[PDB]
């Protein structure tokens, strides 16, 4: 099943992600509806 | 065909395909991401991202276009 912004450490540290805060692109995601690919 | 895909540019060189494909996992199936060579096989510095659903390419350029990895945004372009 889709977990939207669960992502792996090296993901986290890629996007400048520290422990605890979202990571950015759930700020545009939550705005901009969930993902059509995933709809199930 | 390339309804179902995307081009990602300024790329930072630690970069990879597998780092590219859980980011846009995000977006929808991902179905493979290619960063290319040159004949002397280095890697460029541009990926493309092949989609299950082309719904997910529109869907990507918004959720993700200048997000930036390790510290560059990525631009994304369509490819159609
Ligand atoms: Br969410
Ligand atoms: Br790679
Ligand atoms: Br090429
Ligand atoms: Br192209
Ligand atoms: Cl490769
Ligand atoms: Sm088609
Ligand atoms: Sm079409
Ligand atoms: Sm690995």
């Amino acid at each position: 099943r889709f977990k939207p912004g669960v992502i792996s450490e090296e993901l986290q540290d890629a996007l400048g992600v520290t422990d605890k805060s979202l990571p950015p692109f759930i700020y545009r995601m939550r705005q901009l509806g969930y993902p059509p690919g995933w709809l199930k | 065909e390339a309804d179902r895909t995307l081009f990602v540019g300024n790329l930072e060189t630690k970069v990879t395909e597998e780092l590219l494909f859980e980011l846009f996992h995000q977006a929808g199936p991902v179905i493979k991401v290619k960063i290319p060579k040159d004949k002397d096989g280095k890697p460029k510095q541009f990926a493309f991202v092949n989609f299950k659903h082309e719904v997910s390419v529109p869907y990507a350029m918004n959720l993700l276009n200048g997000i930036k990895l390790y510290g560059r945004p990525i631009k994304i372009q369509f490819r159609s």
